[PDB]
């Protein structure tokens, strides 16, 4: 479900594929490191900063199913635990560098809960700027002073 | 004594096609104002 | 001479370039050329804007078609397969 993107042969983000699109964020430059990915035609949405596309009906089975749910608790991700709590997603503060947007930040049933664009640095922790579902719909949380990974 | 600038006549005839014009200006005006209006909602909802 | 009859409608307007009028016509079909300018870029203007509000729904996901229709031409035809 998780494909990377790269740029000039370095990783710059990630892609996903989730429900019956295939996502990742707009601001990630590079192409899909997946031939069938990779030739798609992407719908890009600046509001989002989103950039998806339809998921071919040969990795269909691949798919994740994401979601709005997400209590106050923590989170799993790449390099460790998410922190939730005050409507704010937060980190240790180094456990998150630049090359580490497109990164999902899955819960405990493997549901993408947000995914991750960048990080404001606010001491101990740094809060994250997050793409996250609403109701029904995509949002973008972005803490006061984030540094765009 | 003739010899002066218009315009002058000849009324009705003049405002059928008069009226015809600007009317979609007016349109175009306010179709801006309400993309403004929906983007601040926008705004406010992000 | 070269009477100059009210109307009408229009026919007449034109009737009067004979009298006082080299010129006259020729200014109003200008102005006629400006508001039709004003027309077109307003419409291009709208076009724009139209792309403005199917913007942010531009990504994917389920969430219309939906209101595309009643939805401004495109909206939809837009929403599909």
């Amino acid at each position: 479900c998780i494909f990377e993107v790269k740029h000039e042969g370095k990783v710059m983000g990630y892609a996903c594929l989730v429900g019956d699109k295939v996502m990742k964020p707009a601001h990630v430059k590079g192409t899909i490191d997946n031939a069938d990915l990779a030739k798609l035609a992407f719908k890009r949405s600046s509001k989002y900063d989103l950039e998806c596309a339809q998921i071919p009906v040969h990795m269909k089975s691949d798919a994740s199913k994401f979601t709005h749910e997400k209590p106050e608790g923590y989170y799993n991700w790449h390099h460790g635990a998410v922190q939730y709590s005050g409507g704010r997603f937060t980190i240790p503060t180094g456990a998150g560098k630049p090359g580490d947007s497109g990164r999902p930040i899955f819960d405990n049933k493997g549901r993408v809960v947000a995914i991750v664009l960048g990080g404001a640095n606010e001491g101990a922790r740094t809060a994250l700027s997050v793409v996250t579902w609403n109701k029904d719909i995509v949002t973008k949380i972005t803490p006061e002073g984030a540094e765009e990974w | 004594h003739t010899t002066l600038g218009v315009q002058d006549i000849s009324t009705t005839a003049m405002s059928w096609v008069q009226k015809i014009t600007g009317g979609v200006g007016l349109i175009v005006a306010v179709a801006a104002l309400i993309l403004i209006v929906v983007l601040c909602v926008s705004f406010s909802r992000h | 001479s070269t009477n100059g009859t009210a109307h009408g409608h229009p026919h007449e307007i034109i009737l009067y370039y004979y009298e006082l009028y080299p010129t006259m016509t020729v200014v109003i079909v200008s102005v006629a050329s400006f508001v039709l300018l004003s027309m077109v870029g307003t419409a291009v203007g709208m076009c724009v804007c139209a792309r403005r509000r199917c913007i942010t729904p531009y990504e994917l996901t389920p969430g219309a078609t939906v209101p595309f229709l009643l939805s401004l031409l495109c909206c939809v035809r837009t929403t599909k397969a």
